[PDB]
């Protein structure tokens, strides 16, 4: 269990994005060894021989180990979290994370307290910088649906531009600007 | 046209001009049609000036040679343009079919067409066989004879494509009908041998699996027990027993009839001599006993056929059972051109669907190894049906014909509709097809979340909420929708998608479809769909309606809780739309929609002109309102205020954006909302 | 009941009418009229006798008695009835609703027989009566007012909003006046002298009048013909003066704190006694007296159980 955030704190240490890989394929492994289900610690040592098989299942082993953790640990391993999502623009870990978030909104559970407002900026911003523009365009409107704003506005019609449907754009336009000046 | 109109004084100019155009080009498809739609124009103009001066016979026949200067010629070059096209040429030659089936009576129409109709490919004939089945050997025999030659010329080319139509025709309870039929059956089975008398195995075969004799007597019991206890009706109820008691007297076919006499027929035997004995006798006490006796076999059907499940195929229909290759299409085809599925077998049992209604869920397997699912049932008129899917593909091909819908996927979801006789048939089951009101109670069930909440917060500030006056309605209504949020759909469309780009293109066809459904349902007459007849896709997205109802603008005569406006986009249905919701892609869609129905407003007209002539659907029309024959005119004309924009405002013409707006606007009515019908959730 | 000059008819959908004293919040009795909920109420000028409106019924009461037992009784059309009215001289009973049709019923008739049909447009949403015997204002669904003379079905028609419905109609007092409010609620008067013929004259259009109205319930007169009163769909009454026809005051049922808001729609107002005191109603079941020109709220009655609406009141005795 603990063993879980001594890696996640290795996000502290890692600066280049081949160092992040191998923090996640770590912290992969580590979940994997220590998880709920004997299925996963059986597949523990495969995760170790191949690589792949810990990216896998590192949002299988994450759900169940994340639970098991305490609320201390837990926001412990955010912290990692968002430290790996704050430092470098990777794809791969970074829509990783994106995939655990959505899994945990998506899931009773409820959301990764990844920052405030549960990261929706940043979760938005990484969705505009990995190309999940979709992505980026639900969390756009997430902001929206707390209230209408001039940035999200416009930030919802450069989404609209950049997903090739003018048609939205139009529309949010007008709604912006029958709503406020 | 376009500074004249169409008149008097301006038809035979516009006819030189396209009669010069015609002989420039010969061969330019175009020009004939214009040449032809003039005249069949001059046709109409004329006729409203018989029309005119015939309500306040002289008139129509001194007409007979001026309407036929034009009907005649309008004949002819309706019959070259349609040799000199294909696909399209159908509107052509319905343009043909309706006209001369009002001008069925003078000779050189029929001249015209006994020459002109061989100028047509058959395989383009075959979408018309329902239209002239309907009026095979009618009272007018310069229509039913050459009806007659056509079918029968249909048969030495397509048997097939007439064995279904006319082994359903056969079983028309006229006379003319049913000969007509046995004639051109004996002229089909000189190629195609016994494949009618299988056809007509097949039908049967499911007419008696549809309906068992548990069903039959079931419902003729119930209204026996109303009329004998309700009504104190005696003489009705021997009437309604009377054809139950002659299919009991004439006994079993298959293990279910005979297991029904042992169970219930030997009781309703007894019954059955009561009866007689006091419609002879006066014995009331008789009546008292066997009216109990059909009360207790009424009751043993009830708890008797919710096990009605698994209907296995031996009970009742042992012909079927063992069903063969044979050389019969598989319901829901053909195309004529292409290798058609013959029917290889069908599964052992079939599977009843647990409702009001029990629709039979059949299962065939055909030559090319495929399964096909159907939905027999009974009690169901299917060809109201039917020509509403003609009609759905009547919009779908002239969104095809618009490049704005060829980009932007817009169609009409489709599926089979496939009428049998007696008020029966096949309608045909589609996949991954959702109650809209069973998702969102599949929402609320998940989040264990009452169903009836916003309708028991209306019931707690009213009670007695249905007595009230329009504005205490409305009070009522708005507290409890701003006590409410019904946003279940667009959490169950987030949800249910694996992605956000799923849900993204999952949202956009849903939008499209929406719009599309709603100006389709103003301008065809939508109106008695409740939500359970609304339907959605998983995959899609899209909306599908299987109830049509009465949606031919005749359901807006309701009064009791209507149907006050024709269409209706709900609370739940823009919370799942776009941020922008009716602004942006909605509206847009709307007016492309409607800028199809403008400029080929002419086909809608025609094709609402043939489904409302046709005398067998026409007398249909007559449950709800309206002289039958001037109230389809009236119809027409209003067909026409709606494709003109004149229907909001009738002494003017609006425009395209214009009469969105208006329509928005009547769909935002809140109070029409109040007055209407529960089963519409006025919450959602 | 009727013997006690300041008391008060209140109904709501709950199936009882209430009458307590206006000045002291004290009930007196009850009367029933279980058929349907209230669509209106009435209080003679006759001196006296209850008139209620509701769906299929016309239900008039002996006001005078403890306990008012059904005078004729309606029992009414098979559609749903809106209005009442009781002429000054003991005179005919008129009844709207739906269908366009108006029905006259006798007070001293004992069965359901019609005295007198009057022609009418969309269902009517008033009624209100002159002291002339020649004069009667309905105001309709159609957006459509209408005079008729009372005796020969000679009508006059007018319609200052087509696209708009009028709810409520009224008079003032010397006879020939006219004011409505409307499904925007902007309220429009007019004086009628006057005149009896093939038509009924003369619509003379006198002022319009801004009641702060989204959708107006009711607008009723003073029997000193020195006042006018509003009401809005949303929480607020308002009163001005019949000399000029400018706002003399407003009652606010809507608190600065949002929690009690939308508490109900504002049912029903009219003017008792001296041009001091005003009687309106909520649909959060509170009837209640308060002042002109003053805007304080004297007294409020919490006595019903669904949704008071068109409160009616006797003036004197
Ligand atoms: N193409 C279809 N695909 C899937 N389910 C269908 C289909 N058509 C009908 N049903 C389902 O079976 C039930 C409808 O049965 P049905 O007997 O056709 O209704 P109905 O009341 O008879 N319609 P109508 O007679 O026109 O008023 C519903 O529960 C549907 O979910
Ligand atoms: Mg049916
Ligand atoms: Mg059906």
């Amino acid at each position: 269990s603990t063993i879980n955030l001594q890696k996640a704190w290795g996000a502290a240490r890692r600066v280049s994005k081949d160092d992040w890989l191998e923090w996640l394929r770590r912290l992969s492994l580590e979940l994997l060894k220590d998880s709920s289900s004997p299925s996963l610690r059986s597949c523990w040592a495969l995760a170790q021989a191949y690589n792949p098989m810990a990216r896998d299942l590192f949002n299988a082993a994450f759900v169940s180990c994340w639970s098991e953790l305490n609320e201390d640990q837990q926001d412990e391993l955010i912290r990692s979290i968002e430290l790996a999502l704050t430092s470098q623009d990777i794809a791969e870990v970074t829509q990783t994370l994106l995939n655990l978030a959505e899994f945990m909104e998506h899931s009773d559970k409820g959301p990764l307290p990844l920052r405030d407002d549960n990261g929706i900026v940043l979760l938005g911003e990484r969705a505009a910088k990995c190309r999940a523009y979709a992505k980026a365009l639900h969390y756009k409107e997430l902001e929206f649906q707390k209230g209408p704003t001039p940035a999200i506005l416009e930030s919802l019609i450069s989404i609209n531009n950049k997903l090739q449907q003018p048609e939205a754009a139009a529309g949010v336009l007008e709604y912006a600007m029958k709503h406020f000046g | 046209l376009n500074l004249q109109g169409i008149n008097e004084s301006t038809i035979p100019k516009v006819l030189q001009y396209y009669s010069a155009a015609t002989e420039h080009d010969r061969s330019w498809y175009k020009a004939w049609h214009a040449w032809a739609v003039m005249n069949f124009e001059a046709v109409l103009h004329y006729k409203h000036q018989n029309q005119a001066r015939d309500e306040k016979k002289k008139v129509t026949e001194d007409l007979s040679k001026t309407l036929l200067m034009y009907t005649v010629p309008a004949v002819q070059g309706f019959f070259r343009s349609i040799s000199l096209s294909r696909g399209n040429n159908l509107q052509d030659t319905l343009r043909v079919l309706t006209l001369w089936f009002d001008y069925g009576h003078w000779p050189d129409v029929n001249e015209a067409l006994v020459e002109g109709v061989k100028a047509i490919q058959i395989d383009t004939w075959l979408q018309v066989i329902p239209q002239l089945i309907a009026r095979i050997d009618t009272p007018r025999p310069l229509v039913g004879r050459l009806i007659h030659q056509l079918l029968t010329d249909i048969g030495r080319y397509h048997p097939q494509a007439l064995i279904y139509p006319l082994t359903v025709a056969s079983k028309s309870t006229t006379t003319a009908r049913h000969n007509a039929a046995n004639k051109i059956l004996k002229n089909m089975c000189e190629h195609s041998n016994t494949l009618v008398q299988q056809a007509m195995m097949v039908s049967e075969e499911l007419i008696r699996v549809a309906i068992l004799w548990h069903e039959m007597w079931h419902e003729g019991l119930e209204e026996a027990s109303r009329l004998y206890f309700g009504e104190r009706n005696v003489k009705g109820m021997f009437e309604v027993l009377e054809p139950l008691h002659a299919m009991m007297e004439r006994g079993p076919q298959t293990l279910k009839e005979t297991s029904f006499n042992q169970a219930y027929g030997r009781d309703l035997m007894e019954a059955q001599e009561w009866c007689r004995k006091y419609m002879k006798s006066g014995n009331v006490k008789d009546l008292t006993q066997a009216w109990d006796l059909y009360y207790h076999v009424f009751r043993r059907i009830s708890k008797q056929l919710p096990q009605l499940t698994s209907l296995e195929l031996q009970y009742v229909s042992p012909k079927l059972l063992m069903c063969r290759d044979l050389e019969l299409a598989v319901p829901g085809t053909y195309d004529p051109n292409q290798p058609i599925i013959r029917i290889q077998s069908i599964a052992p049992s079939l599977q009843v669907i647990t409702s009001k209604q029990r629709p039979r869920k059949l299962t065939l397997m055909g030559s090319n190894g495929h399964e096909f699912v159907f939905l027999l049932k009974g009690h169901e008129d299917l060809r109201q049906d039917e020509r509403v899917m003609q009609l759905f593909g009547l919009v779908n091909t002239l969104l095809a014909n618009d490049p704005t819908s060829l980009r932007k996927n817009l169609s009409i979801q489709r599926y089979a509709v496939i009428p049998l006789s007696t008020n029966s048939g096949l309608i045909g089951w589609v996949p991954h097809c959702d109650t809209l009101h069973a998702l969102i109670r599949d929402y609320r069930e998940k989040k264990k979340i009452l169903l009836n909440i916003e309708h028991r917060i209306m019931l707690r500030m009213a009670p007695d909420y249905d007595h009230l006056t329009l504005m205490q309605k409305v009070e009522v209504f708005e507290h409890a929708v701003n006590n409410t949020a019904g946003d279940d759909l667009a959490k169950l469309l987030w949800l249910k998608s694996p992605s956000s780009e799923v849900w993204f293109d999952r949202r956009t066809n849903y939008t499209r479809s929406l719009a599309v459904m709603s100006m389709v349902g103003y301008i065809l007459g939508l109106g008695d769909r409740h939500p359970s007849n609304l339907m959605l896709d998983r995959l899609s997205g899209k909306i599908l309606h299987i109830d049509f109802g009465d949606c031919f603008e005749v359901a807006m005569t309701r009064e009791k809780f209507p149907e006050k406006i024709p269409f209706r986009l709900t609370r739940m249905l823009t919370n799942a739309m776009e941020v922008t919701g009716l602004d942006g892609n909605y509206r847009i869609t709307c007016h492309t929609v409607m800028e199809v129905l403008r400029e080929h407003k002419d086909s809608v007209m025609a094709v609402l002109e043939a489904f409302v002539y046709d005398p067998l659907l026409n007398w249909r029309l007559m449950d709800t309102n309206t002289a039958l024959n001037k109230k389809a005119i009236q119809i027409i004309n209003r067909v026409r205020d709606k494709l003109t924009g004149r229907d909001f405002s009738h002494d003017d013409t609006l425009d395209v954006p214009t009469q969105v707006e208006l329509l928005i606007k009547q769909a935002t009515s809140h109070e029409n909302l109040c007055q209407c019908y529960i089963g519409w959730c006025p919450f959602w | 009941v009727g013997s006690d000059p300041v008391i008060l008819a209140t109904a709501g959908y709950d199936h009882t009418v209430r009458f307590w004293q206006a000045h002291s919040g004290i009930c007196t009795r009850t009367v029933q009229h279980q058929d349907s909920q209230v669509n209106a109420l009435e209080v003679t000028p006759d001196r006296s006798m209850i008139a209620a409106a509701g769906y299929q019924h016309i239900r008039m009461y002996d006001l005078n008695s403890n306990n008012p037992n059904p005078i004729i009784s309606y029992d009414g059309v098979n559609k749903n009835i809106a209005s009442v009215g009781f002429h000054e001289d003991g005179r005919w009973m008129y009844t709207g609703g739906e269908d366009c049709t108006a029905r006259i019923w006798d007070l001293r008739s004992r069965n359901l027989q019609c005295q007198r049909i009057f022609q009418v447009n969309a269902p009517i949403n008033c009624v209100c009566l002159h002291p002339n015997q020649a004069e009667l204002i309905v105001g309709d669904q159609s957006g459509a007012i209408h005079i008729w003379d009372l005796k020969t079905d000679h009508n006059e028609q007018l319609i200052p909003e087509p696209e708009v419905s009028i709810t409520s109609a009224h008079i003032d007092p010397d006879a020939s006046y006219m004011a409505a409010v409307n499904s925007t609620g902007n309220c429009y008067v007019w004086n009628l002298t006057g005149g009896i013929g093939d038509e009924v004259t003369q619509l003379i259009p006198k002022t319009k009048i801004p009641a702060h109205t989204r959708y107006a319930l009711q607008c009723r007169f003073s029997p000193d013909s020195t006042l006018l009163a509003t009401c809005s769909a949303d929480q607020t009454c308002k009163i001005w003066r019949t000399s000029n026809f400018s706002l003399m005051t407003e009652l606010s049922i809507k608190s600065g704190n949002p929690g009690e808001s939308s508490r109900g729609w504002m049912w029903g107002c009219a003017f008792s006694g001296d041009s001091q005191y005003i009687v309106t109603a909520s649909s959060d079941n509170l009837a209640r007296l308060w002042c002109v020109e003053t805007g304080e709220i004297k007294r409020e009655y919490g006595g019903h159980q669904k949704a008071v609406v068109c409160l009616a009141f006797n003036d004197s005795v």
